[PDB]
């Protein structure tokens, strides 16, 4: 339940305005000044109200209190004021600081939701080499068998062509060594040869 | 060839610290492979016979050799690795579903008790046992300071 | 013409080795030996003559799930 913004307009900090408004349409801006002034010159006068030292005292303390209020008046009301705005803005700040943590914390769980999404990697790595492995394996296997088969048929082409050229370097050393131990034939062709100088 | 491409930091992201070496291993394994897959072809040159028909003067050596080769079936080695993973896979995503689940619950009650304070009563209007309600930490504890005023006096 | 009754008759008896293994070589075996020898075991140690055998290695494997 809110606060009215204003009080109830007071005047003098004695009558308030209803009572001036009360009587304006009888007597009006000439009303209520008459009335006191009659009434005050009444208690005055008839004896009703007694004049003693009371009155140097009352007057005393009604000097001290207007002076007090008008001078110290605006001091209190902004001080007030300031506790009522401070105590709020405090307030406003509770309010979005927990909004605000709250906030986080849903943030922070959609980012833990997104990541155990991601999980699967995992299980597609262990996949991956897997299959890798043991595609290797096969392929390595079907490589040694290529090797070894291409050794054997290499080696035995080679021993192979190795005798061949062992036993041709051989023949060739052979025949150059046993044509020598074997007529003036070739002298005659020599002659003949010669003749053929030119 | 059935393979599955994949990120490497959001690998990274989901190994649970306890065991970061045996995933690294995993990774440089796989990268090890890719290599030495990439570091041989698909299948060997099969020989050729009349190169060596033409060559080899043995009798029925390239031949017989040949022929074996053909009889010869390398065995193809079965995994027997896979299913075991899969089903590994399979309660790894039960157990996140349930996870997940109870997240999706904690977020939409904090979605409401969010909401509750965005709807708040503004606050010159606020009796202080609205305030009470909209945060426990403004709550005097009566119990432990039951006299006035129910707490430090140096903290007023 | 000397060299050329050479590579006739020669070339003749060269052919004529359905009788002679090596052709009246009567040595290099000592050196024929050890050359196969050392061509070989460069090449091999076993029965390279006779239809190759196979054993199959299989791969390694460890605990993959989260321990």
């Amino acid at each position: 339940p809110p606060l009215p913004e204003y009080g109830g307009k007071v005047r003098y900090g004695l009558i308030p305005e209803e009572f001036f408004q009360f009587l304006y349409p009888k007597t009006g801006v000439t009303g209520p000044y008459v009335l006191g002034t009659g009434l005050i010159l009444y208690a005055l006068s008839k004896e009703i109200y007694v004049i003693s030292a009371e009155t140097f005292t009352a007057l005393s303390v009604l000097g001290v209190m207007v002076y007090g209020i008008k001078k110290y008046g605006p001091f209190v009301a902004d001080f007030a004021d300031k506790l009522n705005e401070q105590k709020l803005a405090q307030l406003e700040e509770a309010k979005q600081a927990s909004i605000q943590h709250i906030q986080n914390a849903i943030d922070t769980e959609k980012s833990q939701q997104a990541l155990v999404q991601k999980r699967h990697y995992l299980f597609d790595v262990q996949r991956n080499n897997i299959a890798m492995a043991l595609e290797v394996t096969y392929r390595e296997r079907l490589y040694r068998v290529y090797k070894e088969v291409k050794n054997r048929l290499d080696y035995h082409i080679s021993v192979q062509n190795m005798m061949r050229r062992k036993e041709q370097e051989h023949m060739i050393n052979w025949v150059e060594k046993h044509v020598v131990q074997s007529t003036i034939a070739k002298c005659i062709a020599d002659l003949k040869l010669l003749a053929k100088k030119a | 060839l059935a393979l599955k491409t994949i990120d490497w930091v959001a690998f990274a992201e989901i190994i649970p610290q306890n065991q970061k070496a045996i995933a690294s291993s995993l990774k440089s394994w796989n990268e090890t492979l890719t290599s030495r897959l990439a570091a041989l072809p698909e299948n060997p040159p099969a020989i050729d016979w009349a190169y060596y028909k033409a060559n080899v003067a043995k009798a029925g050596l390239v031949d017989d050799f040949e022929k074996k080769f053909n009889a010869l079936k390398v065995p193809v080695p079965e995994d027997k690795y896979t299913a075991q993973v899969d089903a590994e896979e399979k309660e790894d995503v039960k157990s996140c579903a349930e996870w997940v689940s109870l997240s999706k619950a904690r977020i939409v009650e904090y979605e409401k008790e969010m909401e509750k304070m965005k709807n708040l009563i503004p606050f010159d209007q606020m009796t202080i046992e609205d305030l009470n309600e909209a945060f426990p930490e403004t709550k005097l504890d009566k119990k432990k300071y039951p006299y006035w005023p129910h707490q430090p006096i140096e903290n007023l | 013409q000397k060299l050329f009754v050479d590579k006739i008759r020669e070339y003749k008896s060269k052919r004529q080795t359905s009788g002679g293994p090596v052709d009246a070589s009567s040595e290099y075996q000592q050196e024929l030996e050890r050359e196969l020898f050392k061509l070989k075991q460069m090449f091999g140690n076993a029965d390279m003559n006779t239809f190759p055998t196979f054993k199959f290695e299989d791969p390694k494997f460890e605990v993959i799930e989260k321990p």
